[PDB]
């Protein structure tokens, strides 16, 4: 019973001074009841534009809003270093209030290939009855990357988890780590463990492996 | 105008919890108060709304029948009561006030949210507090041989999310990457820390982790040695 | 899916050469199409990638401010406009197509490539 | 609203209704009103059709046409309100019993005070969170009943005692009604033009169009089931198809915040037009049948 609001750009890359446009599509007519919010990591959202076109008091003149039927856009004229955050699209016409998925604006930069490292499980962890194999990606841009785990040249799924850091303050790159969780028995059953990493900056996938 | 929220904490699944929103500078009775939820790693989530003067109350589909919103004119506060909480309800809850309609211009409608609270964190888990276990990530003998070698320090199975790691008691800050905590299927978090070294015999220096778990009494200093 | 490289040949240093790559057999409107170079005696190097419309284009650290890449969705062809060439750019220029939608970097089909020489 | 334009519109509307009802009072006699009260058949049929099947029809329409909570609540509230004063004009337009029409209107408006909260409590379960019981405007209902009853007595007394003046009274009423109608139309047009065109779901328009025609057909069929004369059938049909929309507008504006009433801004205005347009169409059909039968 909700009104779906589709925010087409899920992630945007821009530099300082560029012009940024974020669109929002409403599944039904919501009149001009659309508002835009800006949220920074670890803080509460801030209102920017209400009624889809009006600039809230105190917000700089760069931000703008427009409505064309069921289509709403948010525009930034000249991007500033304090404008890199996440933006949300909201509708308030119908009783169940719904938000947009979100759009994160990031600093553009040149493509850097990831550096792949692997680590065998420690002796103490093995004695504890658990085996963890971790793979590291260092200083890669953009964030879009894929990590695959191959054990005995066989694909694995559902037994690995990954986490990504924020954009670096100086290098403006990303770091990725993937952890493979296996029991003691299955770890000793197999011999070779290989992790495959694919990225836009790599012509061919690179794979690091170790011998048990 | 300020919105201050409290009452967040840790509850068992199927339990109950009540959140408060102490408003200042305006009357909650004549205003509309909304509760917005943000699950960790996801976007915003509307929950419920209250309008005391009109006797109006609305709920989202997910929380309908389990949540009850209220407002007290005497204490100038708005309450949210949560019943039969599930594991999907863990999030940071925000208190928001709708735009104030202006009588001088009867035609515009001022759709939006003016003020937000700092937010309170609610976690719904059946696990118990436990100190972390530290496992070192020893660098391999052949890991991009040259001017770069990668070390690590893995802490696992700690239930309270806040945990702090460091290297050499703050003497190492360049190349240090602390990945965000991840919630495992068992119900406990795991964290990883990685540093980069010039690989000149691993820097011919001793590297020790410094993990501090404030919700417990744990301080483990593990030295990462090459195999 | 087959891709071919257009343009190349010996040009004066500091000149401009435009390269074209026509895609046939499958629509590339919702795909990502990139470019690669192969220096003689070395491995393939990334230069530039052209994502979908509106996502933007990214360039390698070496080729910055030059080697502009643009796409023609209607013509199913991308163009790599290189300006102020240098003798260090002498290499065989290949092309790649991103099979995955989410820009993981899974290049399944590669072009035959073309030879470009920047010598006096 | 509290704008001066709205209060001026309300004042002119009150004047227009007072003079209209005074003018209609001529065709009423106390003996026939007493006779209709003494043996209630059409009155009972009208009350049954008003507060027994029309709310059910509104509920079923809300369920069939997939409508949101607020739209369904608005339709349900419109399905429980009294007939209003448009039914008297419609009953005068076609040949029908007028004493029975005023009896129906007065009895329905008086019974609403005790029947309307109960129906709201029964039916709103599942589409409204809270209590609509004390949002019912009892004072407004009583005031409307008094302002309808007074011109009846004044006009009937004028007919019974002093027939000499009543041509003058009729001509004055007929000129005052025109002078008020043009002003009210101008004010309403100004408000509609100067306000934002709030969007409305097409299903709401379909429901509001179907709703009074269902009322008319139900009234006529129910009156046909129990052997009755043509005039009684027509008057009960017009009272069963006409509903009071100001009560629904007041309840909607008092039970919801301004930011939630957006979709229902033009609903009371649209509902009035549909029953006026459909009421006049049936008047033309009946008149064309009589002359060209
Ligand atoms: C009775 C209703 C209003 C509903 C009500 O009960 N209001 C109570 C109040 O205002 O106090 C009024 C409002 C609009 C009025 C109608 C029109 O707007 C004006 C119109 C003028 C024609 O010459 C004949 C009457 C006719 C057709 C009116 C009949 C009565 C109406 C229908
Ligand atoms: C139902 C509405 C207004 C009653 C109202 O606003 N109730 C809400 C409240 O008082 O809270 C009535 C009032 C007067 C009526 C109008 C005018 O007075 C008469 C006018 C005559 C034209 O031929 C067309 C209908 C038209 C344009 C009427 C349409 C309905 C009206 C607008
Ligand atoms: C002069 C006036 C009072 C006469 C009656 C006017 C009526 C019939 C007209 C005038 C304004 C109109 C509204 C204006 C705009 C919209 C938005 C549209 O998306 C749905 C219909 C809706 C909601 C209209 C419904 C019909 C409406 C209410
Ligand atoms: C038909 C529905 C929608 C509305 C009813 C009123 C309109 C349409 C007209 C159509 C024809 C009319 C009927 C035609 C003939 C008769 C028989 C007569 O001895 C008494 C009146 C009576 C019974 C009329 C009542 C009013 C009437 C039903
Ligand atoms: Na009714
Ligand atoms: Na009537």
């Amino acid at each position: 019973s909700d009104i779906q609001m589709t925010q087409s750009p899920s992630s945007l890359s821009a530099s300082v001074g560029d012009r940024v446009t974020i669109t929002c599509r409403a599944s039904q007519s919501v009149s001009s009841a659309v508002a835009w919010y800006q949220q920074k990591p670890g803080k509460a959202p801030k209102l920017l534009i209400y009624s889809a076109s009006s600039l809230y008091s105190g917000v700089p003149s760069r931000f703008s809003g427009s409505r064309s039927g069921t289509d709403f856009t948010l525009t930034i004229s000249s991007l500033q270093p304090e404008d890199f955050a996440t933006y949300y699209c909201q509708q308030s016409y119908w009783s169940p209030i719904t938000f947009g998925q979100g759009t994160k604006v990031e600093i553009k930069r040149t493509v850097a290939a990831p550096s792949v490292f692997i680590f065998p499980p420690s002796d103490s962890q093995l004695k504890s009855g658990t085996a963890s194999v971790v793979c590291l990606l260092n200083n890669f841009y953009p964030r879009e990357a894929k990590v695959q785990w191959k054990v005995d040249n066989a694909l694995q799924s559902g037994n690995s988890q990954e986490s990504v850091t924020e954009q670096d303050s100086k290098d403006s790159t990303y770091s990725l780590s993937s952890t493979l969780t296996l029991s003691k028995a299955d770890y000793e059953k197999h011999k070779v463990y290989a992790c495959e990493v694919t990225h836009q900056g790599l012509s061919s996938p690179v794979t690091k492996s170790f011998n048990r | 105008v300020q919105l201050v929220e409290s009452g967040g904490g840790l509850v068992q699944p199927g339990g109950s919890l009540r959140l408060s929103c102490a408003a200042s500078g305006f009357n909650v009775s004549y205003s509309s108060i909304h509760w917005v939820r943000q699950a960790p790693g996801k976007g915003l989530e509307w929950v419920a709304s209250i309008s005391s003067s009109y006797g109006y109350t609305s709920y989202a589909d997910s929380v309908k029948g389990r949540f009850t919103i209220s407002a007290d004119t005497s204490k100038n506060t708005a309450y949210l009561q949560m019943n039969s909480l599930r594991a999907e309800d863990t999030a940071v809850y925000y208190c928001a006030r709708y735009m104030k309609q202006q009588s001088q211009m009867w035609y515009q409608r001022y759709w939006g949210f003016d003020y937000w609270g700092q937010g309170t964190l609610v976690t719904v888990s059946s696990a118990s507090t436990k100190g972390p276990s530290v496992f070192p990530l020893a660098p391999s003998s052949k890991s991009t041989s040259g001017g770069t070698a990668a070390l690590g320090c893995l802490v696992k199975d700690y239930f309270p999310e806040p945990v702090t790691v460091s290297w050499n008691s703050g003497a190492l800050t360049s190349g240090v990457h602390t990945f965000p905590a991840v919630l495992q299927s068992s119900g406990l978090y795991s964290l990883s820390s990685v540093v980069t070294v010039p690989s000149s015999s691993l820097g011919t220096q001793t590297y020790i982790c410094n993990v501090n778990h404030k919700p417990s009494n744990t301080k483990v200093d593990k030295k990462v040695e090459p195999k | 899916v087959q891709l071919q490289e257009s343009g190349g040949g010996l040009v004066q240093p500091g000149g401009s050469l435009r390269l074209s790559c026509a895609a046939s057999g499958r629509t590339i409107s919702r795909y990502a199409m990139s470019w690669f170079r192969q220096a003689p005696g070395k491995e393939r190097e990334f230069v530039a990638v052209a994502r979908r419309s509106g996502d933007g284009a990214f360039y390698a650290d070496s080729v910055q401010g030059r080697f502009t890449v643009s796409r023609d969705d209607a013509k199913n062809t991308v163009y790599l406009q290189m300006n102020s060439l240098k003798p260090e750019d002498t290499a065989v220029y290949y092309c790649a197509i991103d099979s995955d939608t989410f820009y993981s970097g899974s290049y399944d089909y590669w072009g035959q490539g073309t030879q470009v020489t920047v010598s006096s | 609203g509290k704008r001066p334009t709205d209060l001026a519109l309300s004042v002119i509307l009150v004047f227009m209704l007072f003079f209209i009802m005074l003018s209609l009072g001529c065709t009423m006699e106390f003996s026939k009103i007493k006779a209709h009260l003494w043996k209630p058949k059409g009155l009972a049929i009208a009350l049954v059709a008003q507060y027994g099947i029309m709310p059910l029809t509104a509920f079923v329409l809300g369920k069939v046409f997939r409508l949101k909570n607020i739209e369904a609540l608005a339709i349900l509230v419109c399905g429980c309100s009294p007939g209003g004063n448009l039914s008297n004009v419609f009953s005068l337009a076609m040949k029908g019993d007028m004493n029975l029409s005023i009896v129906m209107t007065t009895c329905s408006t008086f019974c609403a005070l005790g029947m309307m909260p109960l129906l709201l409590y029964i039916y709103s379960r599942g589409i409204y969170d809270g209590d609509l019981k004390d949002k019912v405007p009892y004072k407004g209902i009583v005031i409307s009943l008094v302002l309808v009853l007074i011109p009846c007595t004044i006009g009937i007394v004028l007919k019974s005692k002093r027939p000499q003046y009543m041509r003058y009274v009729i001509k004055g009423g007929m000129i005052i009604i025109l002078l008020c109608s043009v002003a009210v139309t101008v004010l309403s047009a100004i408000n509609v033009g100067k306000s934002i065109m709030f969007a409305m779901t097409p299903l709401l328009i379909a429901t509001s169009s179907l709703m009074p025609f269902i009322g008319f057909l139900l009234g006529y069929v129910l009156s046909a089931l129990f052997c009755l004369n043509g005039r009684c059938r027509r008057t009960v049909s017009m009272e069963t198809g006409c509903q009071n929309v100001q009560l629904c507008s007041t309840i909607l504006n008092v039970a919801f915040p301004p930011e939630v009433i957006g979709p229902l801004f033009f609903f009371p205005l649209l509902y009035m037009i549909f029953q006026l347009g459909e009421g006049l169409l049936l008047i033309a059909i009946f008149w064309c049948y009589e002359k060209f039968k």
